[PDB]
């Protein structure tokens, strides 16, 4: 959609260039551990790298490899699951569809400010214009612009308070790749 | 010396590796330090950080102070002329329309000032944190102090901010080896205390992770767990114990 | 009563309504009187002026992105997804951003190949796959010790303003109609008064962590490691290390 | 609206940060890798 003054600014970073990003996390742990997040990415195998991530949580890595199918097995299993749980789990995705939806619903709002007369003969400006002489007409424009310009203030307080609580939520995620995605975090209910 | 080789310790490298090459070591440091000194001598936009708050202030009363010009309907922006040309029953509802503009400005000034307050607190209790853990400790928490494995870092003040120093061990020069997760011997099966086994083509050592330092694989670096027909994928080599 | 371009529409009006409105009450269609025909209005194209520079203290050479429109409408012009891109040659050839245009696109002064400002879709780093195998591991044979600076702000200038003579000065006539609008002021000091003792707390907070103040001895055998670069120098005036010194050097006001 | 001085730039300054704010927000999650790292063509990782 496309409006009166308001215009949606595409983001730097395309979704085909996003997963992008996730693609070469995703290669770089499988292949390489956590070595890559510190130095060169230094490949290791895969077996053995879960069982040194093993020995990060006190677990010997004989266990590991004595059980390697087993775990495979289970593994495999898990990831499965997450498919049907987020498909069939309504509300699962909650949290990014309240910020489109907060988003559009202020816009809405900062719309829909448009109809309103703040006390004015009438909300359409060419109207009134077009039937009270100018020295009138000055006082009559002059509480609509009030009340406009009060309406894009309050939305514009309002995205900053949002754009806050975003970044803190964005701050987190970045602290939660690196801690999570590229190391094994020893650190209690923090990556699960 | 001993400090920093048991802060390689606590990375995982044992402390030959630093007391083996300390020299070298305090020369790499001395270098790094250095070139601090050189790359904020060069390179502009450094501070950025820093100075966008200053910026970013000083705009804020620089537009606080401009709305003085704004007349906001009233006959004149300057008080004094308005009141010493109106009487006051025609003075006051020019000056209520100034009163109304200029509340409102400092309203929207000090409003996005408590946001920038709000930001500015989190920046200022993530140096807190960073203070905490990165500097009074060594943190095992990766990317949060720093690129690559940290050691220790160091507070240098800044206007109006903090500056850290964080010195980092950053693994160099490696070769593809070939490994197996334990090796076979007498049906016994033998896994690494620490680190891995590897093999430079004809003969198989146990190196610890994070720098090659082969050995020759003794029942004193390894332990035995079950037999040869449990894990996958076993090597056949021999095993020595002093005592024969 | 209103502006834009009126297309044909094939929205199906019912006989008595006389002009169709999208949500968030805007007119989207009218029917025309004289011929009964639907017609669409769309707005005009409009949108916002953006200047791509590398600099005064480089080149005076500009590229300008009309931001949401066509290239119908007014050297070498550029259709990108982000506007219409003007005075930017288009390079085939991906680098690492420079100036962030959007949707991928960046622009930069390229000074050697091109001497105009390039545009392009930006890179995101070289590519290597890593050599994995079933039993094979990369074992580092040396190491470097690395020292990177982290830069983070604390605290801001601790300003205050009063109302009664930022809005009235010396005026006791607007003074009394200042009075009307209840505690305006005394809320806005307030505000500002917290402000300014929170970033006291946030210095306190950062940098009062040690309850005594250790001293370095006077001689200086760390084992071959040197920080004279980061101990203050008794040879200032101020007693800051020299990596501090360039810090106040560094920053204006 | 002119007499009303410099809200509008102030307005379009503050909704300007928060658009710029939101492609850092993205850079500094996912932008955390200096190179593009592929997996091997097969995938013979142990079972997994
Ligand atoms: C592989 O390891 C063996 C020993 O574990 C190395 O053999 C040594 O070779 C040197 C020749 O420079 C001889 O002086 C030693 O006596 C040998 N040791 C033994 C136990 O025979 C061999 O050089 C190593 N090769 C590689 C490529 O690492
Ligand atoms: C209004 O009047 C005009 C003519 O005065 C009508 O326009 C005619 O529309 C028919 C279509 O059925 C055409 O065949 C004629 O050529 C048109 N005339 C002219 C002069 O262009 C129009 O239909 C009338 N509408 C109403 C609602 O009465
Ligand atoms: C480790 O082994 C891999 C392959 O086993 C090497 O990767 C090769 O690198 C060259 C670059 O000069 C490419 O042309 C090859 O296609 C790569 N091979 C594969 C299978 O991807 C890598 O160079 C080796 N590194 C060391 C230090 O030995
Ligand atoms: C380990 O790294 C250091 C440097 O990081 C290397 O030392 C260099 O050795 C050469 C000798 O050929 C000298 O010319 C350089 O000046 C040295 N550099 C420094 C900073 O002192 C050392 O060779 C490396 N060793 C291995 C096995 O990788
Ligand atoms: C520690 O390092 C600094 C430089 O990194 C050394 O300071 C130098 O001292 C000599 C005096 O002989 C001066 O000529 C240089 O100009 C100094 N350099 C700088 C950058 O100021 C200092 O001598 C070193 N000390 C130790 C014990 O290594
Ligand atoms: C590793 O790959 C080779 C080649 O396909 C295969 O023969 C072997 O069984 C695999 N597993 C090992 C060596 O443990
Ligand atoms: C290891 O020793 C056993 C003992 O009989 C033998 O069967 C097996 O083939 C050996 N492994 C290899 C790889 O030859
Ligand atoms: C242009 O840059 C040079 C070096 O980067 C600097 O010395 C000069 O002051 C700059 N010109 C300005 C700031 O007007
Ligand atoms: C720009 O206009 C051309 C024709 O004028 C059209 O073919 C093209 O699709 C337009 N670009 C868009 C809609 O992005
Ligand atoms: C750029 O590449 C495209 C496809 O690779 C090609 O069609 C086009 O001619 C190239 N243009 C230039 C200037 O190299």
């Amino acid at each position: 959609q496309k409006f009166n003054g308001l215009t949606v600014l595409p983001p730097l970073l395309t979704d085909e260039m996003i997963a992008q990003y996730t693609s070469a996390l995703l290669a770089g742990t499988i292949t390489s551990g956590w070595t890559f997040g510190a130095g060169p990415a230094l490949q290791i195998p895969f077996p053995m790298q879960m069982a040194y991530r093993f020995n990060g949580i006190g677990v010997t890595q004989n266990v590991l490899y004595e059980n390697q199918k087993l775990i495979a097995n289970q593994f495999n299993s898990a990831i499965g699951k997450i498919q049907d749980s987020l498909s069939s789990t309504p509300s699962a995705l909650g949290k990014l569809q309240d910020v489109v939806n907060q988003n559009a619903q202020a816009l809405n709002t900062l719309v829909k400010q448009l109809s309103s007369n703040f006390g004015a003969i009438s909300s359409v400006l060419n109207d009134i214009l077009s039937r009270l002489d100018p020295p009138e007409a000055e006082v009559q424009i002059d509480r609509l612009i009030t009340g406009r310009l009060q309406s894009l203030q309050t939305y514009v307080t309002q995205q900053l308070i949002r754009a806050a609580e975003i970044r803190a939520s964005a701050n987190l995620a970045a602290t939660k790749m690196s801690e999570c995605v590229l190391g094994q975090s020893k650190r209690v209910d923090f990556c699960g | 010396p001993m400090q920093m080789a048991y802060r390689f310790n606590g990375i995982g490298v044992t402390q030959n590796v630093l007391y083996e090459n300390q020299k070298l070591i305090a020369n790499q440091f001395n270098s790094a330090i250095g070139k601090i000194q050189d790359s904020l001598s060069s390179t502009p936009s450094a501070l950025g950080k820093l100075q966008d708050v200053v910026n970013q202030n000083a705009q804020a009363l620089n537009t606080l102070v401009k709305q003085l010009s704004s007349n906001f309907g009233a006959i004149s922006s300057v008080l004094n002329d308005i009141l010493s040309r109106l009487d006051p029953p025609e003075a006051e509802v020019q000056i209520d329309r100034l009163i109304t503009g200029r509340l409102q400005s400092l309203q929207t000034y000090v409003t996005q000032q408590l946001i920038r307050a709000a930001e500015i607190r989190a920046s200022a209790n993530l140096a807190a944190t960073k203070m905490s853990e990165c500097v009074l400790g060594q943190s095992k928490r990766v990317d949060f102090c720093g690129k690559g494995y940290h050691l220790m870092s160091f507070p240098q003040s800044a206007p109006h901010g903090v500056v850290f120093l964080h010195v980092t061990y950053v693994p160099a020069q490696e070769k593809n080896f070939t490994t197996a997760p334990a090796i076979c011997h007498d049906g016994k099966a033998h896994f690494p205390r620490e680190g891995v086994f590897v093999s430079n083509g004809t003969h198989w050592f146990v190196t610890q992770r994070n720098f090659y330092e082969p050995q020759i694989i003794t029942t004193d670096n390894t332990f035995v767990s079950g037999n040869c027909d449990v894990v996958i994928g076993i090597v056949n080599n021999t095993v020595y114990d002093p005592l024969q | 009563t209103g502006t834009g371009v009126l297309t044909e529409s094939n929205k199906k009006f019912l006989p008595f309504q006389q002009f169709g409105r999208d949500i968030a009450d805007t007119t989207d269609a009218v029917r025309d009187p004289q011929t009964l025909e639907i017609l669409d209005i769309t707005p005009c194209s409009f949108g916002g002026v953006s200047v791509i520079t590398p600099g005064t203290n480089t080149s005076n050479q500009v590229a300008v992105l009309y931001q949401d429109v066509n290239c119908t409408e007014v050297s070498n012009v550029f259709q990108t997804r982000a506007g219409c891109l003007i005075g930017a040659e288009h390079v085939n050839n991906s680098y690492e951003c420079d100036i962030p245009i959007g949707a991928g696109i960046c622009a930069s002064y390229q000074t050697q190949t091109s001497q105009s400002i390039i545009a392009y879709t930006m890179s995101l780093g070289a590519e290597n796959s890593v050599a994995y195998s079933n039993n094979s591991i990369a074992i580092p044979t040396n190491f470097t010790i690395s020292v990177t600076t982290e830069i983070l702000p604390v605290s801001m200038t601790k300003t205050s303003v009063d109302c009664t003579m930022y809005i009235c000065g010396d005026s006791t006539e607007c003074s009394n109609l200042l009075l009307q609008y209840g505690s305006f002021c005394t809320q806005l000091n307030r505000a500002l008064t917290g402000i300014a003792v929170e970033q006291d707390k946030n210095t306190q907070e950062v940098f009062a962590q040690v309850k005594q103040i250790y001293k370095t001895p006077p001689i200086k055998d760390f084992g071959g490691f040197n920080f004279s670069q980061i101990l203050p120098d008794p040879s200032k005036p101020s007693k800051r290390s020299p990596i501090e010194d360039l810090l106040f050097n560094k920053v204006t006001l």
